RNA sequence: AGGAUAGUGGCCUACCAUGGUUUCAACGGGUAACGGGGAAUAAGGGUUCGAUUCCGGAGAGGGAGCCUGAGAAACGGCUACCACAUCCAAGGAAGGCAGCAGGCGCGCAAAUUACCCAAUCCCGACACGGGGAGGUAGUGACAAUAAAUAACGAUACAGGGCCCUUUUGGGUCUUGUAAUUGGAAUGAGUACAAUGUAAAUACCUUAACGAGGAACAAUUGGAGGGCAAGUCUGGUGCCAGCAGCCGCGGUAAUUCCAGCUCCAAAAGCGUAUAUUAAAGUUGUUGCAGUUAAAAAGCUCGUAGUUGAACCUUGGGCUUGGCUGG
């Protein structure tokens, strides 16, 4: 039925970074996988730390299903975790906020267009304005 | 001792004697000479677009008795002008004058095949569309 | 080609690196430094390929920018810089000291050592010569400039450096019955004692070298760099295996034996 | 760009390709093995002619050479690990008497009808392509699966399958369901 | 040669051939069940004429 | 000897000698020629190819000349000319996709004007910025791997297989036929969802849905020989057409056009061209030269090729490592 069960190898304690890390073996008999909110929810309970501590990513099922492998991170804090992790992955655990930016075209254009203006923009609209007297 | 030099210090008699000799093998020549790219209508492509001039109809050689029907194509890449069958019972009707048709050897390489005289290409495509799918009625040309 | 290179395409790496062919278009191009291009092993294969402290190339970068990894004694930054044979690195976070010895697979071992023998290093000298004022100077295999030698160390000879004060301690002269080590060819790895030294005025000068298991290899001088005093005396602790070269059947015999 | 990834073809076809012996060596190959084409036979032909060309050239070295005596039982061990070779034939001169059907006695497909799980080998063959049939604990849905011999009395149904212990499959449940 | 000839009989056989529909036959087994058919067709149920085999005897 | 160069050097200059290469093929021409690692085919020996994932070289429409800099004769730097070519208020000004995508043209011949720096790495004053380098997706039957398109029953009916048996008549278990009858199994697809990812798509897992004509319907070529498989039926009648080659077609065509049936390979099959084996039809291995193609009319002869035999043998002594047994 359920009996989700967890196994960890090649552990790696790593100060370096400040974190321990590991691959996480799932054993999910029917059952189609578990979510990695569902899996730090239970590594946090396993090795008694803060559930924010907890990083979990690159899971795939085996054929036939039953079983998953992944990779997981354990920081000895939130703050060392939030210093020492990825954007995205800190996006994914809701502890960032997605930046928001335009297109990669926007950005591009809008940099060469600024690259025809030697000085402040204040300037360049300013001399531009004069010149149409319209 | 066979006609050729045997010692071991006469690689380059037998190195050039080889080499002048291969010339006699007409294969060998039209790879080098570059034949194909000099004298092939096609210039050693294995196919050509071209345009059809006129609808005309070739007599078979003996023992055989029919009229092979073919067209005049003016080829697009060197404006040379070669003759093509038509292929299967009918296709003439499917290729009429200014189309665009699009050859192939008749697969004996450079010479013509069976009864059908000074012919060495066939038609494969008219107007863009197969010969064998308008022959088929599995589509119909655009016109 | 108008300059030097800046890239390096992942297939022409060097092959001790242990690269996969498909993890990418290009490879770390090792810095400028103590050691030669093709002879060198940069900080980010170390410590993502070979520890798998760091899981990218994003990681090794941080881990370097909090003055973690030191060289030599000296804290370095540079994820491409080439570290080298004899070359130690510290992380004191860890814990852990490492000298970098060829293994007998002709790769560099992840060889642990010690911080009482951390705190050494031996260098080939390549050169004495006299600098500007009359001073002599030694230099070293890793590009190390050593002012005022004892006048009797010469070219081809292994001096003992503090490491710490870049001083000599000690050094060894080059002659028959010297422990060496192979750094480069084919026999690249393998520890044995100097037996006959072939001399070819104008060309490469041979060494014949004789193993453990008194098996005999014939290598150029430039890639003899002598390690111990006598056989069984190394100056640096050996990494395991002790560079004694097996053929494939005697491996495969052990490898059944061991699982 | 990437370094380019490796592939190679796994067969090769008859240089004749009409010959009524081959032909009826062949269909009666495949009809006893189950097999869905004559590709399934030419690859078994194409590893099997590069075996023999292999021992071939141990056999022109000398006895006791390090290279035949390394790769030469490197090679007869392996042929003897998925039961193709018996247990005293390991002499290289055995490996090549070996025939085409010593390794179609080998796949998944043939072993799971002669292990009495399948009422033919053509049932077989549909078993593992629909994912009833698994290995230790793997499903396996190939039937060119060939099976070692340390795996061979692993074969049996899928944990989760329903000739296996698993719950009914699709039909069944629309029927009682009603 | 001589070349030249009427255009007019193009196509005279084919546009003359009574059409004959395909009857609705029904349709033949795929992959491996085809080679099942066939080995079977020719290795268990033999239908040789003493010594006369044919594969696609004219009714005769 | 000097000048110039970062530096050697006819690299250039002054003066002076007459040298330098070449039938062992110089020099010149051609190349549908960038070189190599390599590719195709391969008993051996070979033949053909290599624009193209790596290395080296060369170029940035064609030349030439330069600034800056350690490094460029750089071209997403400049100057000038040639060929194209843009705006103009007619005074002037500005160009270089053999970078990514895309367009025109050319052609037998080749994809999206998409997303991103998350990975691989590179650059900068740099832990932070940038990167059409690179990665992701789109198109994609270039090639390559694995691999569905059905499986099993039940009855019927037949034969063999056996057994009760002399055959007879049966019991009965192995195949084949069933518009002759069932209940099982599954993924293609779709889908909550999770995983995947920078974000997605897809894959992998997986609720619910998803197969009887299981229309969820395999095709491409052939059926005289080579070459496997029709002397079937209808049509035409040296016409139309087929036919790599040999050949087929003039009223029962084994060859055309069709229907049926069958053969071959099958998610692939056919055609054109080139190339390799077959080719011992380029032959060193390994061809042929009286008559099938082929000994110069005959001698001489330089280069080339090739060149008789002969100089410490035998014996003896110890001598290690191996291999029968
Ligand atoms: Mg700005
Ligand atoms: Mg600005
Ligand atoms: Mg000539
Ligand atoms: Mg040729
Ligand atoms: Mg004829
Ligand atoms: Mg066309
Ligand atoms: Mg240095
Ligand atoms: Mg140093
Ligand atoms: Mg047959
Ligand atoms: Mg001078
Ligand atoms: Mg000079
Ligand atoms: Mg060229
Ligand atoms: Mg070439
Ligand atoms: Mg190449
Ligand atoms: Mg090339
Ligand atoms: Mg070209
Ligand atoms: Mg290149
Ligand atoms: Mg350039
Ligand atoms: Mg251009
Ligand atoms: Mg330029
Ligand atoms: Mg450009
Ligand atoms: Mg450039
Ligand atoms: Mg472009
Ligand atoms: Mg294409
Ligand atoms: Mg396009
Ligand atoms: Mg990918
Ligand atoms: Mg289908
Ligand atoms: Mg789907
Ligand atoms: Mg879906
Ligand atoms: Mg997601
Ligand atoms: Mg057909
Ligand atoms: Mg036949
Ligand atoms: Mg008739
Ligand atoms: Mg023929
Ligand atoms: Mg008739
Ligand atoms: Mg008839
Ligand atoms: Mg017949
Ligand atoms: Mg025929
Ligand atoms: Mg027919
Ligand atoms: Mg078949
Ligand atoms: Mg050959
Ligand atoms: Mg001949
Ligand atoms: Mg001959
Ligand atoms: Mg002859
Ligand atoms: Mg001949
Ligand atoms: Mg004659
Ligand atoms: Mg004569
Ligand atoms: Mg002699």
């Amino acid at each position: 039925s359920d009996a989700v069960t967890i196994r960890t190898r090649k552990v790696i304690s790593n100060p370096l970074l400040a974190r321990r890390q590991f691959v996480i073996d799932v054993l999910h008999p029917n059952r189609a996988n578990v979510s990695k909110d569902e899996l730090r929810e239970k590594l946090a309970e396993i090795y008694k730390a803060e559930k924010d501590a907890v990083s979990v990513f690159g899971f795939r099922t085996q054929f036939g299903g039953g079983k998953s492998t992944g990779f997981g991170l354990i920081y000895q804090s939130v703050a060392d975790a939030k210093r020492f992790e990825p954007a995205y992955r800190l996006v994914r655990y809701g502890l960032a906020e997605k930046v928001e930016k335009a297109s990669r075209q926007q950005r591009k254009q809008k940099k060469n267009r600024d690259k025809k203006i030697f000085g402040t923009q204040r300037r360049a609209q300013k001399r531009a304005a004069r010149r149409n007297a319209d | 001792g066979k006609g050729k030099p045997r010692g071991l210090n006469s690689a380059r008699k037998l190195r050039v004697h080889r080499r002048n000799n291969r010339w006699a093998d007409q294969a060998y020549k039209a790879r080098l000479l570059g034949t194909a790219f000099k004298s092939s209508p096609f210039g050693g492509s294995s196919h050509a677009k071209g345009i059809v001039l006129e609808k005309i109809g070739i007599e078979s050689k003996q023992p055989n008795s029919a009229i092979r029907k073919c067209v005049r194509v003016q080829l697009i890449k060197n404006g040379k002008k070669v003759t093509a069958f038509v292929p299967n019972d009918g296709c003439l009707n499917f290729v009429d004058e200014n189309d665009e048709v699009l050859l192939a050897g008749f697969g004996r390489r450079g010479k013509a095949k069976g009864d059908i005289p000074g012919v060495r290409f066939k038609v494969v495509k008219v107007s863009g569309v197969s010969l064998l799918a308008l022959w088929k009625e599995k589509k119909e040309k655009p016109r | 080609a108008r300059g030097p290179k800046k890239h390096l395409k992942r297939l022409a790496a060097p092959s001790h690196w242990m690269l996969d062919k498909l993890s990418g278009t290009y490879a770390p191009r090792p810095s400028a430094g103590p050691h030669k291009l093709r002879e060198s092993l940069p900080l980010v294969v170390f410590l993502r390929n070979r520890l798998k402290y760091a899981l990218n190339g994003r990681e090794v970068k941080a881990i370097m920018m909090q003055q973690h990894v030191q060289v030599d004694g000296k804290v370095r930054t540079d994820t491409t810089y080439p570290a080298g044979f004899m070359d130690v690195i510290t992380l004191e976070a860890t814990n852990e000291h490492f000298r970098l010895v060829y293994d007998v697979k002709g790769k560099f071992a992840v060889h642990r050592i010690s911080a009482e023998e951390a705190a050494y290093k031996l260098g080939k000298v390549k050169k004495v010569q006299l600098g500007k004022k009359g001073v002599p100077y030694v230099v070293t295999h890793d590009g190390r400039t050593i002012r005022y030698p004892d006048p009797l160390i010469r070219a081809n000879d292994t001096v003992k450096i503090d490491l710490a004060t870049g001083k000599i301690d000690d050094f060894i002269k080059f002659d028959t019955g010297r422990l060496v080590m192979v750094t480069g060819g084919r026999n690249l790895g393998r520890v044995g004692v100097i037996v006959h030294r072939e001399k070819h005025e104008g060309g490469f000068d041979l060494v014949h070298i004789k193993d453990a298991l008194e098996n005999t290899f014939v290598t150029r001088l430039s890639n003899v760099f002598v390690i111990g005093t006598e056989a069984g005396k190394p100056w640096v602790s050996l990494p395991k295996g002790k560079g004694i070269k097996l053929s494939i059947s005697e491996e495969r015999d052990r490898r059944r034996a061991q699982q | 760009p990437r370094a380019p990834r490796t592939y190679s073809k796994t067969y090769s076809v008859p240089k004749r390709p009409y010959e009524s012996a081959r032909l009826d060596a062949e269909l009666k190959l495949a009809g006893e093995y189950g097999l869905k084409n004559k590709r399934e036979i030419y690859r078994i032909g194409f590893q099997l002619s590069k075996i023999r060309r292999a021992a071939r050239d141990l056999l022109t070295r000398d006895e006791k050479d390090p290279k035949r005596l390394f790769e030469g039982n490197a090679l007869i061990r392996r042929l003897v690990r998925i039961g193709v070779l018996s247990e005293d034939k390991m002499k290289l001169d055995y490996v090549l008497a070996l025939k085409p059907e010593d390794f179609l006695e080998r796949r998944l497909q043939t072993q799971v009808f002669k292990l009495g799980l399948a009422r033919s080998i053509h049932h077989a063959r549909v078993l593992i392509t629909q994912r009833h049939i698994a290995v230790g604990k793997q499903i396996v849905n190939i039937p060119s699966f060939t099976v070692r011999l340390d795996s061979q009395k692993h074969i049996d149904f899928a944990h989760n399958s329903p000739y296996g212990g698993g719950r009914a499959g699709r039909v069944k449940r629309k029927n009682q369901g009603k | 040669g001589k070349v030249h000839g009427s255009l007019a009989r193009a196509g005279k056989v084919k546009s003359q051939t009574p059409k004959v529909e395909k009857q609705e036959k029904p349709k033949k087994p795929q992959g491996r069940a085809y080679m099942r058919l066939l080995y079977t067709r020719r290795f268990v149920n033999v239908t040789l004429t003493n010594g006369k085999r044919k594969m696609n005897p004219s009714p005769a």
